[PDB]
């Protein structure tokens, strides 16, 4: 019931001097154009009716 | 928990589903986030008459 | 680098992240369709 | 339903950091909401 709250994201977590920042980030960006974002919410997300 | 055992040196990589808080971000920076969500009420469906 | 800032209701996307770098995702957006 | 789904800085700028504490306090303190009341409801959210 009712509206969003608080409205954020879930990501990943990484250190600071972790050097996998960028390349990941691309590649996060990869799925979101390319609709894995969309494949899973097929597959995990959008079946389910009562 | 999760943020401890990344700043202990036991664990090495969070990939599940966090909030993005300030004070997480202070210490520890996120990517850009898999999905845009937040915060719903559970209400029951109350049983017919 | 006429200027420093940009801030538009700029899209965030893969060949402008190439570039430059980017704040924690200002609002929400994504591909709608509007229809009667 | 969005498909095709989800602040310009140039690199190596130390205004990353910065910005981002900022910007999560904003959202962490609801005055985002405030901006949704005067900018984002016209009549369709009163449907």
């Amino acid at each position: 019931t009712g509206e969003l709250f608080f409205r954020s994201g879930f990501g990943i977590g990484m250190r600071k001097d972790s050097p996998w920042k960028q390349n990941v980030s691309l590649s996060i960006l990869k799925s979101h154009e390319n609709g894995f974002m969309e494949d899973l919410d097929k597959t995990w997300v959008r079946y389910q009716e009562c | 928990g999760m943020m401890g055992e990344l700043l202990s040196g036991q664990a090495d990589m969070i990939v599940a589903p966090l909030t993005i808080n300030n004070e997480r971000a202070q210490y520890i920076e996120f990517s850009k986030p898999f999905k845009y969500q937040g915060l719903t009420i559970l209400v029951k469906k109350e049983i017919p008459r | 680098q006429r200027a420093v800032m940009a801030v538009g209701s700029l899209t965030i996307n893969e060949e402008r992240s190439e570039v430059v770098d980017f704040s924690v995702p200002f609002v929400e957006t994504g591909i709608s369709v509007m229809v009667s | 339903y969005i498909f095709a789904t989800t602040i310009a800085l140039q690199k190596g700028s130390p205004w990353k950091r910065q910005i981002d504490l900022a910007l999560l306090q904003f959202v962490g303190d609801g005055e985002m909401e405030e901006l949704e009341t005067l900018w984002l409801t016209g009549i369709c959210h009163n449907e």
